[PDB]
C-alpha cells in the first residue's frame, strides 16, 4: 500500500515518455497501459514472492518449522537497523505507516473512481 | 412457518403484484403477484398478465381470495 | 393422476369455453371427450399429445420455464 | 457464542454458506458481464 | 543420483540442475512407465548431437551458400527437406537408411528401465584417438563440454524455429545470421 | 474457413436472428405505456441483446447455416478463448478445490478424532488449508516427487 | 410335481409352481444338469446347433414361400419405386369390414414387408415366383439335412469325443477356409453367373448355365493371366437394371460408388469383394497345424509372447488351456465378435447401400437399421455377462498363475479396481457435461437467445470425411485433394465413383454433421461407458468383493446374500448383466433415435430441422417424437381407421408391457407372498370350489425370477413400442 500510495503520487506529477504512460489518473492508466505491461509486474511479483520466502508460499508451510520472524526477509542493504535501540521505533513506524497506506490506498483509488479526474 | 409463508403471500400481493389493476378489470386481466429478476435471460419470464404489469402469472387464487374478502387496497 | 386427468379433460370439453352472444357454447376442446376418452388411444393422442403442445412449444414464450420444468420432471 | 460458534461449523450450515456465496459471485459476475459466451481476453 | 553423473557445472551452483525432479520419477509408482535416468541421459546425448549438427545443417548451406552440386540451392530449412526430397530422392532415402541402420545398431531400449550393455552415448567411434590415452577426470570434463555444446545447440535450433513461428522472439538473430 | 464455417460478422442469417428478435422485443414495448418500468425492463432487454450480438459478431466466433456461433475446440490458439482459456480456468479451480479438500482429509486424519471433524468442520484450519490451495499445481509437482501423493500396497484389495 | 425338470431333481422336489418356472429357465444350461459329464455337453451342444442352423433355414424357406404365394415380387420387379413390397396376406377372423378394407392389398389382407428381402433377392438375380418357391424347396431340404445330421452325432457310433471337439487347429483351419473362404469363393461364381446377367436382362437358371458363359472370353483370362479382361467394359452410367441397355460385359471391377440408377453397390464390385475375400480367407485357413506337419500350434504362439521387458506379467501361457477348457470364454469372445459385426451392418448398409432400389425404401432402412443396433446391443450384452459366467464357473487361478506371477488374464483381476473407477470416472465425465451441454441448451433457447448455445463443430470428424474426399468443410486434407499421394495413388482406379457419391447430398454416404451430431455422439460414448462399466464391474467382481469375498461359491445368479452388512440387493453378476440391460436399451434408443431423425430430415428435406433443434433436450422431444408421433396414434380414431391401425395398437401394447416389467421390478417379493397366501386361504375355505385343488403350491415369483420377468417385459414393450413408432411415423409422414 504504501508503495502503491507513493506510485499514484508520483505517477499523476511525474509519468513516463510514451503514448500508453500518459494517463495522470491511476484507475485509467491501468487500463490504458494495456496487459502486457501488467502482465510482466504480475510475473515480477511472483517471482520475488518465490524467492523471498523460498518455495513456502502458503499459510500452511510458512511458519511450518518456525525460525522465521514476521515480516523478516532481511533486506536491509543501506545498513538502517543495526543498532537494536531504535530497531523497535522503525518497526512500529513501519507498521503504523503500513496501516495509514492500507486506508490512504484505498482513499485514493475511490476517489478516482467517484471523480475520474486524479487526486491532486 | 405456515405464518410466514401467508405472510409472504401478501407481502408479495402488496409489493410485487398487480392486484390493484386486477381489481379494475378481473375479467381481462391475469393474477401476478412475482415478478422475475432480469438475470441470465430469465426475464422472459415476466409475462404480459394485463394491468401495466410484467410478472408470473399467479394460479393460487389469491386475488379472488382477497376480492372476497373486502381487500380493495394493497 | 387418473382423477385430475379426467378433470382437466372433462372440465377443458364439456364444461369451460365461450358463450357467444345468441348463446351457443363452444368449449375449449370442442367435446371431445366423449368420444375419445373411451380408449387409452385417445387419452394418448386427442389429450396427451394435443394437450402437450402448448408445453412443447412454449421455447422463447414466457411460459418457457414450464417446458423447462417439464423437462426437468421427465429427467 | 462458544457452541453456537461451532454449530455454524457444522456440515449444513457451512455448505448452505458456502454455496450461497459462490452461487451469489456467480450470479453477480454474470449481472456485470453478461452473455459471456468465451473468453473476454 | 545425479550427483555421480556428468551434467552439472558452475552456472548452476554445483549441484545438478533439476527444478522438476524428471530424473527421480522412474523409482516411484509404476514397475516402469516414465523413463529411467539412463533413458533421459542418452536422449540427451541424441538430441544435442542432432542439434549440433542441424545449426550447422542450417548455417552452412543457407548462409554461407556452400551447396552440394546436383541438390537444389534453397537457403531455408523449411523448404530444403522436400526440395531434396523431390530433386534427389534416392540421397534422401540413403540418408533415411543409413539413420535407421545406425540407430537400430545402437538401440537403446533397455535405457527405459535402466540397465544395458552399453553406455550413455558409448556408440564407440573415436577415430581420430581424441580420447586415446586420457586421464579419468580429462574424458569426463569432455563429456560435459559435448554435453554442454549439445545443450546450446539444442537452444540455438529451438530459437531458430521460434523466430521462423513467432517473428521477432530471438532480438539479435537476424543480426548474427544476416543471410537467411 | 474452419469445418466450412463463415465469420459472425459477415452470417447474414446471424443478422436476421438479431434483426427478429429485436422487433420481437419492440413489438413486446409497443404494448405497454410512457417510461413505466416495464418499457424500462424491455428496452434494457434490447440494448443488451443489441450489445451481446455486436459482442458475437466482434469476437473472432464461427457461425454455420444456421447464424448461431459454434465453437472450435480442435486445439487451435486460433479460437483459443472458446475452449481453451476457460478450459485452463476450470483446471487451475477444480485442482484448487480437490487440493484444498485432499489437504484437509489428510490433515484432520491424524487427530484424536477423524469423523467428527468432517460433519463439524474445523473453520480455522479449513480456512488456512483454502487459501493455500493457489499454489496446487506446484504442491502437487512437489509431493508426488516425494512419493507423498500415492499409496502403494496398503491400499485393500477385494479376494480375487 | 416330478418328471418335469428331468435334468435337475432338486427342482422335481419342489412341491411349489417354481418348479414349473425354474424348470423352463434352467433347460439350457447343461452344465448344472444332474448326472452331467463333459463328452455329453458337447454332444448336447452340437445337436442343439444343427437344430437351430435347421430352424434358422425353415425360416428363411418360410418367408421365400410367403413372399412366393402372397407377396408381389413379380410387379415389384417392373416398379420397384412404386410398388410396395408384400410380405404376407392377413386372415385374422377379428377384422371388421373397414379393417379388411384398409388393410386391403391386391386380392386379399397383406402387411408391407419392411425386412427388405425383396431388393436384397431382386439384387441377387431372382425375377420370379417360381425362383422363390425353388429357394424355399432347398432350404427344406437343408433343414431336413441338418435334423438328420443332428439325430445321427446323438447315435453311439457317431458321436464326437472331447479331443474333437477341443481340436482348435483343425477347426479354425476349416472354419476359416472351408466356411469363409469357399462360401465366398461360391458366392462369387453364383454372383457372377447368375447375378450379373440377370442384371443385364440375361437370365440363367438352373438350366443353361452349363453353357451361357459369365463372361465373353470364358475363363481364358484367367488360366493366362490376362485378369484385366474381366474388368474391361463394365457397366455404364446409363444402365437399367435388369435390363440389356448400356449394360457391359465386364464381371469384376473397381468401380466405387453407387449404381446411377439403383442407388447401390455395382454387382461387378460386390462380385470381385467377394472373390479377394474368398482367396485371402482360403490363403488364412493354412495358418494352423495338421496332420501334415506344417502349421502353427497356437499353444505355443500363446505362451512365446510375454514382453521382455515385462508388463503383460508372464504372457499368454496359461490361455490356451483357459479358452479350449472353458464353453463359456468361447461364447463371450464369440457373441462379442458378432456384436460388433452387427454393428457394422447396421452402419455399413445404410451408408453404402448394397441392395437395388433399397435407399428409396425408407422404412424398410430405418426397421433394417434399428433391428440390426438392438441385435448389436443384445450380443454385447450377452458377451460379458458369458465372461461374468466364466469367471464364476470356468475361471482357474491356478492354471493362470506361474510360480506367483499371473498371465494377462489373471491380471485383469489385480487392477480390477483401477479399471472399474476410471470406467466409472469417464461416465461421470461424459454424463456431467453432455447433461450440462444439453441443459445450457435447453435453458438458453427456452429464454429466447438460442444465439448462447454452446455449439461444437465436430472438427474431428468432420477430418475423417475430408480425409475420404468429402469436399464440404474445406479442409483439403487427403482425398479432398487432388495433389495428395492419396489421390494421384487410386485416381484411376476407385476415386471417380467414390468421390462422386461422397460428394452428394442426396447420399447416406458421410452424411454432413454438426454440432448435434457432436452432442448425440457423445451421448452414446456415454452411453456405451457406462453399459461398459456395469458389465466389467459385475464380470471382474463376479468372483467376490469386499461385500462378499465368496460371491464365487455362490454362482453366477443368485438373489442376494441377505439384510446383513448393510444389504446386499443385486449383488451377484447375474445382477449386473440385469441393470446393463437397461443402459444397453437406453444406449440403443439413443443410437437409434438420433439414426432415425437425421434419416427423417434427410429424406423429407428439412436437414435445417435436425441441424438447428438436435443441440437441445426439448428440440428432440418435441421435433422428433411429438412431431413424428401424429401419424402413428391416428391409425384409428372415433372417426376411422388407416392400414397404421396395427402400429398404434402396437404402440400402445408397448407402453403396456413396458409398465407391466415397472410392476415386476418396483415391486418386489415379500409383498406378493402374503396376498398369494391370502388368496389361497380363500379358494381352501370357499364352497364350489373346494372340489379343485392345486398340485403344486402356488408362491410368488423368486427374486432373480421377477427380475427377469421385469427385464422381459421392459425390454418387449421397449422393442415393440419403437418399432410401432419408426415404422408408423416414417410410413405416415413420407408418403
Ligand atoms: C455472496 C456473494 C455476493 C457477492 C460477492 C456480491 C457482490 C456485490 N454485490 Mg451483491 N448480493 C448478493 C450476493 C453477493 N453480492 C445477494 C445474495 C443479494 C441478495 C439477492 C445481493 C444483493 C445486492 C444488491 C441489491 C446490490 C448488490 C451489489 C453488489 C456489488 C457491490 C457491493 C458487488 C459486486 C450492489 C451493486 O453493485 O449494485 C449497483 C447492489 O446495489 N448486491
Ligand atoms: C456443465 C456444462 C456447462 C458449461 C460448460 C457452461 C458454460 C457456460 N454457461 Mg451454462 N448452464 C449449464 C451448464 C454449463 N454451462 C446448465 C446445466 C445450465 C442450466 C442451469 C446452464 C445455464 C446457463 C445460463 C442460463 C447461462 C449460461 C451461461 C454460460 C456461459 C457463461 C459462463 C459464465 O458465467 O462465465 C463467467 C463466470 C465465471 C467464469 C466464473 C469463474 C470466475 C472466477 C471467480 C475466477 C476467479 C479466479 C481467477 C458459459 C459458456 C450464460 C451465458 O452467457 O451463456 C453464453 C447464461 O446466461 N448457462
Ligand atoms: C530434450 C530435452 C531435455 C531433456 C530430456 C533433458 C534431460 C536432462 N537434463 Mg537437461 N537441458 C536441456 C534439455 C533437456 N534436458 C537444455 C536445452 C538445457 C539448456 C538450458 C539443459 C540444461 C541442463 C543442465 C544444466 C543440467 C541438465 C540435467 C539433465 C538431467 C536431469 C534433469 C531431468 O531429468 O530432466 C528431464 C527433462 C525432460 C524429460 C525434458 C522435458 C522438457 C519439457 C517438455 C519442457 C520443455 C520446454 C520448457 C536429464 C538427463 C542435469 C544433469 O545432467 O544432472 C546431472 C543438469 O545439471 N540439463
Ligand atoms: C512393431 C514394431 C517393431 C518391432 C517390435 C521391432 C523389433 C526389433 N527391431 Mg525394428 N524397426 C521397425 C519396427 C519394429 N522393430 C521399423 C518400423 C523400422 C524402420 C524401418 C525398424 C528398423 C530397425 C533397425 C534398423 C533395426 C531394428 C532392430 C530390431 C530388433 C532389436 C533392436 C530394436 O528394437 O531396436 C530398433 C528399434 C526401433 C526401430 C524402434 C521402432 C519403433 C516402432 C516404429 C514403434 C511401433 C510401436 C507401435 C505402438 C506399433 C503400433 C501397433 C498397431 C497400432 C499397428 C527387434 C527385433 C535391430 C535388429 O535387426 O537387430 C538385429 C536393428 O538394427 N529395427
Ligand atoms: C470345410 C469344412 C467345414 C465347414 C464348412 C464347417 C461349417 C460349420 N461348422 Mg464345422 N467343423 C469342421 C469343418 C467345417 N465346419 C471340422 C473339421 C471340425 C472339427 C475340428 C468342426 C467342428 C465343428 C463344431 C464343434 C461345430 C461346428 C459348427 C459349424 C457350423 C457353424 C454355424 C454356422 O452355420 O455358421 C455359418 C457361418 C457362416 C456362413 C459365415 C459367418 C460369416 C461371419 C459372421 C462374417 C464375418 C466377416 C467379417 C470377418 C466381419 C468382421 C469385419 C472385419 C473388418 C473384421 C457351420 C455350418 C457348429 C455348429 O453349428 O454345428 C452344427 C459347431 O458347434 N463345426
Ligand atoms: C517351366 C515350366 C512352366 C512354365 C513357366 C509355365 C507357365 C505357364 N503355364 Mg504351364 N504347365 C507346365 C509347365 C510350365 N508352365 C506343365 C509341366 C504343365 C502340365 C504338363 C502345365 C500345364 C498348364 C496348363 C493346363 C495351363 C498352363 C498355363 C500357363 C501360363 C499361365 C500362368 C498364369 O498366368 O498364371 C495363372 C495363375 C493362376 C491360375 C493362379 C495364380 C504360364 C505362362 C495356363 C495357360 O493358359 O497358359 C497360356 C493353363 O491353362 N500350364
Ligand atoms: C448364441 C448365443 C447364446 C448362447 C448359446 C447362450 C447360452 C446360454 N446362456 Mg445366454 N445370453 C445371450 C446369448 C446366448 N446365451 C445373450 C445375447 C444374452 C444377453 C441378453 C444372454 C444372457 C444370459 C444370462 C443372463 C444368463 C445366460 C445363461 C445361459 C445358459 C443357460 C441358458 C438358459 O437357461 O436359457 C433359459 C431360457 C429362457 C429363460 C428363455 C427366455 C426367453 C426370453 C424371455 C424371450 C422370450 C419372450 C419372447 C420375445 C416373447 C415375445 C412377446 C410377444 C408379445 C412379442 C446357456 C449356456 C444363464 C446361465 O446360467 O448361464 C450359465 C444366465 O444366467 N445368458
Ligand atoms: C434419467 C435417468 C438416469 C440418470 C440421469 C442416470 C445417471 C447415472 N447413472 Mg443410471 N440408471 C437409470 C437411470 C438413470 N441413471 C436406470 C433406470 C437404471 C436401471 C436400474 C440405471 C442403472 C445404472 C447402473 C447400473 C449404473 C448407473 C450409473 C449412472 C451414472 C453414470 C455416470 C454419469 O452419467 O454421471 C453423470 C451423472 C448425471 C448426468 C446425473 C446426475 C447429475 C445431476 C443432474 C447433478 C445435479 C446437481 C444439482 C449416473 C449418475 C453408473 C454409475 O454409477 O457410474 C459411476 C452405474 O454403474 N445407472
Ligand atoms: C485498498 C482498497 C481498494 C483498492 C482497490 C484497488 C487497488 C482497485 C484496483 C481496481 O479498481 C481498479 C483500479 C480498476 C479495476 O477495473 C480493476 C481493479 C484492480 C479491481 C480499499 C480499502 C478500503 C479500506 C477501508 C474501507 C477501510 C475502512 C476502515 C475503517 C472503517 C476503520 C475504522 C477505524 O479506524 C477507525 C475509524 C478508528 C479506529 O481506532 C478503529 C477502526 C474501526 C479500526
Ligand atoms: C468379460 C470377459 C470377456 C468378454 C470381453 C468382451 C465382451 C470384450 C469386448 C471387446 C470388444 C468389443 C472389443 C472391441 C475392439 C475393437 C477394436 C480393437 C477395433 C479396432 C479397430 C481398428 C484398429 C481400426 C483401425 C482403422 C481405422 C481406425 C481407420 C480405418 C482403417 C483401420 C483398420 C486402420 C471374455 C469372454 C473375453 C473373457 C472373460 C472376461
Ligand atoms: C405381480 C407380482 C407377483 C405375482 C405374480 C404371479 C404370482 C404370477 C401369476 C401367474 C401368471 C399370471 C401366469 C399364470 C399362468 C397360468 C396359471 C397358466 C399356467 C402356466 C404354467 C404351467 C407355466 C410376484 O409373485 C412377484 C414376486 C417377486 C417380485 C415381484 C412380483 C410381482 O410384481
Amino acid at each position: 500500500a504504501m508503495l502503491a500510495f507513493l506510485g499514484f503520487i508520483v505517477q499523476e506529477f511525474i509519468r513516463l515518455p510514451g503514448d500508453l504512460y500518459s494517463e495522470p489518473n491511476g484507475v485509467k492508466a491501468f487500463f490504458q497501459v494495456g496487459p502486457q505491461p501488467l502482465l510482466q509486474i504480475f510475473l515480477f511479483c511472483g517471482f520475488l514472492e518465490f524467492n523471498m520466502h523460498k518455495g513456502k508460499l502458503t499459510q500452511v508451510d510458512m511458519f511450518e518449522d518456525g525460525k522465521r520472524e514476521p515480516g523478516n526477509f532481511g533486506f536491509d542493504p543501506l545498513g538502517f537497523g543495526k543498532d537494536p535501540a531504535k530497531r523497535e521505533r522503525y518497526a512500529l513506524a513501519e507498521l503504523k505507516n503500513g496501516r495509514l497506506a492500507m486506508i490512504a490506498i484505498g482513499g485514493l483509488v475511490h476517489h478516482a473512481l467517484v471523480t475520474g479526474h486524479a487526486t491532486f | 412457518v405456515i405464518f410466514l409463508w401467508l405472510s409472504g403471500m401478501h407481502f408479495h400481493g402488496a409489493y410485487f403484484s398487480n392486484y390493484s389493476a386486477w381489481l379494475t378489470n378481473p375479467t381481462s386481466t391475469k393474477p401476478s403477484a412475482q415478478i422475475v429478476w432480469p438475470i441470465v435471460g430469465q426475464e422472459v419470464l415476466n409475462a404480459d398478465v394485463g394491468g401495466n404489469f410484467q410478472g408470473i402469472q399467479i394460479t393460487s387464487g389469491f386475488f379472488q381470495l382477497w376480492r372476497a374478502e373486502g381487500i380493495t387496497s394493497e | 393422476s387418473i382423477v385430475i386427468f379426467h378433470f382437466s379433460w372433462k372440465m377443458q370439453s364439456d364444461v369451460w369455453g365461450t358463450v357467444s352472444p345468441t348463446g351457443a357454447v363452444s368449449h375449449i376442446t370442442g367435446g371431445n371427450f366423449a368420444q375419445s376418452s373411451i380408449t387409452i388411444n385417445g387419452w394418448l393422442r386427442d389429450f396427451l399429445w394435443s394437450q402437450a403442445a402448448q408445453v412443447v412449444q412454449s421455447y422463447g414464450s414466457s411460459l418457457s420455464a414450464y417446458g423447462l420444468i417439464f423437462l426437468g420432471a421427465h429427467f | 457464542m462458544k457452541d453456537f460458534l461451532k454449530y455454524l461449523s457444522t456440515a449444513p450450515v457451512l455448505l448452505t454458506a458456502w454455496l450461497t456465496f459462490t452461487a451469489g459471485f456467480v450470479i453477480e459476475i454474470n449481472r456485470f458481464y453478461p452473455d459471456a459466451l468465451t473468453f473476454p481476453f | 543420483g545425479l550427483e555421480n553423473q556428468v551434467g552439472f557445472d558452475i552456472e548452476t551452483g554445483g549441484k545438478p540442475w533439476d527444478p522438476f525432479g524428471f530424473a527421480g520419477v522412474s523409482e516411484r509408482n509404476g514397475l516402469g512407465i516414465l523413463p529411467h535416468i539412463k533413458w533421459l541421459q542418452e536422449s540427451e546425448i541424441k538430441h544435442g548431437r542432432t542439434a549440433m549438427l542441424a545449426f550447422l545443417g542450417v548455417i552452412v548451406p543457407g548462409s554461407l551458400g556452400i551447396y552440394v552440386p546436383t541438390y537444389p540451392q534453397e537457403p531455408d530449412f523449411t523448404k530444403a527437406f522436400s526440395a531434396a526430397l523431390q530433386s534427389n530422392p534416392l540421397g534422401m532415402a540413403q540418408i533415411a537408411l543409413a539413420v535407421a541402420i545406425i540407430e537400430g545398431h545402437y538401440y537403446a531400449g533397455d535405457f527405459w528401465t535402466g540397465g544395458g550393455d552399453r553406455q550413455v552415448g558409448a556408440f564407440g567411434f573415436d577415430p581420430l584417438g581424441f580420447s586415446k590415452g586420457k586421464s579419468e577426470a580429462a574424458i569426463k570434463s569432455m563429456q560435459l563440454k559435448e554435453i554442454k555444446n549439445g545443450r546450446l545447440a539444442m537452444i540455438a535450433m529451438a530459437a531458430f524455429a521460434s523466430e521462423k513461428f513467432i517473428p521477432g522472439s530471438v532480438p539479435l538473430l537476424h543480426s548474427a545470421f544476416p543471410t537467411l | 474457413d474452419i469445418g466450412g464455417l463463415n465469420p459472425c460478422k459477415d452470417s447474414e442469417v446471424f443478422q436476421k436472428r438479431l434483426a427478429k428478435t429485436v422487433k420481437k422485443l419492440e413489438n413486446r414495448l409497443k404494448k405497454y405505456e410512457e417510461g413505466t418500468p416495464p418499457q424500462i425492463a424491455i428496452q434494457q432487454q434490447i440494448t443488451q441483446t443489441k450489445q451481446r450480438f455486436t459482442r458475437y459478431a466482434d469476437s473472432n466466433l464461427l457461425c454455420g447455416n444456421d447464424g448461431l456461433p459454434h465453437l472450435i475446440t480442435d486445439g487451435r490458439w486460433s479460437h483459443g478463448s472458446e475452449f481453451l482459456l476457460p478450459s485452463i480456468l476450470f483446471l487451475y479451480i477444480s485442482g484448487w478445490i480437490g487440493w484444498v479438500g485432499r489437504k484437509y482429509i489428510r490433515t484432520v486424519g491424524q487427530t484424536s478424532n477423524p469423523t467428527e471433524k468432517e460433519i463439524i468442520i474445523d473453520v480455522p484450519l479449513a480456512i488456512s488449508i483454502m487459501t493455500s490451495g493457489f499454489l496446487w499445481p506446484f504442491a502437487a509437482w512437489q509431493e508426488f516427487l516425494s512419493g507423498d501423493l500415492i499409496a502403494s500396497d496398503e491400499t485393500i484389495t477385494t479376494s480375487p | 410335481v416330478y418328471k418335469f425338470p428331468k435334468f435337475s431333481k432338486a427342482l422335481a422336489e419342489d412341491p411349489s409352481t417354481r418348479r414349473i418356472w425354474y424348470g423352463i429357465a434352467t433347460a439350457h444350461d447343461f452344465e448344472s444338469h444332474d448326472a452331467m459329464t463333459e463328452s455329453k455337453l458337447y454332444q448336447k451342444i452340437f445337436a442343439s446347433h444343427f437344430g437351430h442352423i435347421a430352424i434358422i433355414f425353415l425360416w428363411t424357406a418360410g418367408n421365400l414361400f410367403h413372399v412366393a404365394w402372397q407377396g408381389n415380387f413379380e410387379a415389384w420387379i417392373l416398379n420397384p419405386l412404386k410398388v410396395r413390397p408384400i410380405a404376407h396376406a392377413i386372415w385374422d377372423p377379428h377384422f371388421g369390414q373397414a379393417a379388411y378394407k384398409a388393410f386391403l392389398k391386391t386380392s386379399s389382407p397383406a402387411n408391407l414387408a419392411l425386412s427388405g428381402v425383396y431388393e436384397w433377392w431382386y439384387t441377387i438375380g431372382m425375377r420370379t415366383n417360381n425362383d422363390l418357391y425353388q429357394g424355399s424347396f432347398f432350404l427344406i431340404l437343408l433343414s431336413s439335412l441338418l435334423l438328420f445330421a443332428g439325430w445321427l452325432h446323438l447315435q453311439p457310433s457317431f458321436r464326437p469325443s472331447l479331443d474333437w471337439f477341443k481340436a482348435n487347429e483343425y477347426r479354425l483351419n476349416h472354419h476359416l477356409s472351408g466356411l469363409f473362404g469357399v462360401s465366398s469363393l461360391a458366392w462369387t461364381g453364383h454372383l457372377v453367373h447368375v447375378a450379373i446377367p440377370e442384371s443385364r436382362g440375361i437370365h440363367v437358371g438352373w438350366d443353361n448355365f452349363l453353357t451361357v458363359l459369365p463372361h465373353p472370353e470364358g475363363l481364358t483370362p484367367f488360366f493366362s493371366g490376362n485378369w484385366k479382361a474381366y474388368a474391361q467394359n463394365p457397366d455404364t452410367a446409363s444402365h437399367i437394371f435388369g435390363s440389356g441397355e448400356g449394360s457391359g460385359t465386364a464381371i469384376l471391377t473397381f468401380l466405387g460408388g453407387f449404381h446411377p440408377q439403383t442407388k447401390s453397390l455395382w454387382l461387378t464390385d460386390m462380385a470381385h469383394h467377394h472373390l479377394a475375400i474368398a482367396v485371402l480367407f482360403i490363403v488364412a485357413g493354412h495358418m494352423y497345424r495338421t496332420n501334415w506337419l506344417i502349421g502353427h500350434q497356437m499353444k505355443l504362439i500363446l505362451e512365446a509372447h510375454r514382453p521382455p521387458g515385462g508388463r503383460l506379467g508372464i504372457g499368454h501361457i496359461g490361455l490356451y488351456e483357459t479358452i479350449t477348457n472353458s464353453l463359456h470364454f468361447q461364447l463371450g469372445l464369440a457373441l462379442a465378435a458378432l456384436g460388433v459385426a452387427t454393428s457394422l451392418t447396421a452402419q455399413h448398409m445404410y451408408a453404402l447401400p448394397p441392395y437395388a432400389f433399397l435407399a428409396s425404401n425408407f422404412p424398410t432402412q430405418a426397421a433394417l437399421y434399428t433391428h440390426h443396433q438392438y441385435i448389436a446391443g443384445f450380443l454385447m450384452v450377452g458377451a460379458f455377462a458369458h465372461g461374468a459366467i466364466f469367471f464364476v464357473r470356468d475361471y482357474d487361478p491356478a492354471v493362470n498363475t506361474r510360480n506367483g506371477e499371473k498371465n494377462v488374464l489373471a491380471r485383469m483381476l489385480e487392477h480390477k479396481e483401477a479399471i472399474i473407477s476410471h470406467l466409472s470416472w469417464v461416465s461421470l465425465f461424459l454424463g456431467f457435461h453432455t447433461l450440462g451441454i444439453y441443459v445450457h441448451n435447453d435453458v438458453v433457447v427456452a429464454f429466447g437467445q438460442p444465439e448462447k448455445q454452446i455449439l461444437v463443430e465436430p472438427l474431428f470428424a468432420e477430418w475423417i470425411q475430408a480425409a475420404s474426399g468429402k469436399t464440404l468443410y474445406n479442409f483439403d486434407l487427403l482425398l479432398a485433394s487432388s495433389n495428395s499421394p492419396a489421390s494421384v495413388a487410386s485416381s484411376q482406379l476407385w476415386l471417380p465413383g467414390w468421390l462422386s457419391a461422397i460428394n452428394d447430398g442426396k447420399n447416406s454416404l458421410f452424411l454432413p454433421i454438426g454440432p448435434g451430431d457432436f452432442l448425440v455422439h457423445h451421448a452414446i460414448a456415454l452411453g456405451l461407458h457406462t453399459t461398459t462399466l456395469i458389465l466389467v464391474k459385475g464380470a471382474l467382481d463376479a468372483r467376490g468383493s469386499k461385500l462378499m469375498p465368496d460371491k464365487k461359491d455362490f454362482g453366477y445368479s443368485f438373489p442376494c446374500d441377505g439384510p446383513g452388512r448393510g444389504g446386499t440387493c443385486d449383488i451377484s453378476a447375474w445382477d449386473a448383466f440385469y441393470l446393463a440391460m437397461f443402459w444397453m436399451l437406453n444406449t440403443i434408443g439413443w443410437v437409434t433415435f438420433y439414426w432415425h431423425w437425421k434419416h427423417l430430415t434427410l429424406w423429407q428435406g428439412n436437414q435445417v430441422q435436425f441441424n438447428e433443434s438436435s443441440n437441445y433436450i426439448m428440440g428432440w422431444l418435441r421435433d422428433y417424437l411429438w412431431l413424428n408421433s401424429s401419424p402413428l396414434i391416428n391409425g384409428y380414431n372415433p372417426f376411422g381407421m388407416n392400414s397404421l391401425s396395427v402400429w398404434a395398437w402396437m404402440f400402445l401394447f408397448g407402453h403396456l408391457v413396458w409398465a407391466t416389467g415397472f410392476m415386476f421390478l418396483i415391486s418386489w417379493r415379500g409383498y406378493w407372498q402374503e396376498l398369494i397366501e391370502t388368496i389361497v386361504w380363500a379358494h381352501e375355505r370357499t364352497p364350489l370350489a373346494n372340489l379343485v385343488r392345486w398340485k403344486d403350491k402356488p408362491v410368488a415369483l423368486s427374486i432373480v425370477q421377477a427380475r427377469l420377468v421385469g427385464l422381459a417385459h421392459f425390454t418387449i414393450g421397449y422393442v415393440l413400442t419403437y418399432a410401432a413408432f419408426v415404422i408408423a411415423s416414417t410410413i405416415g409422414k413420407l408418403g
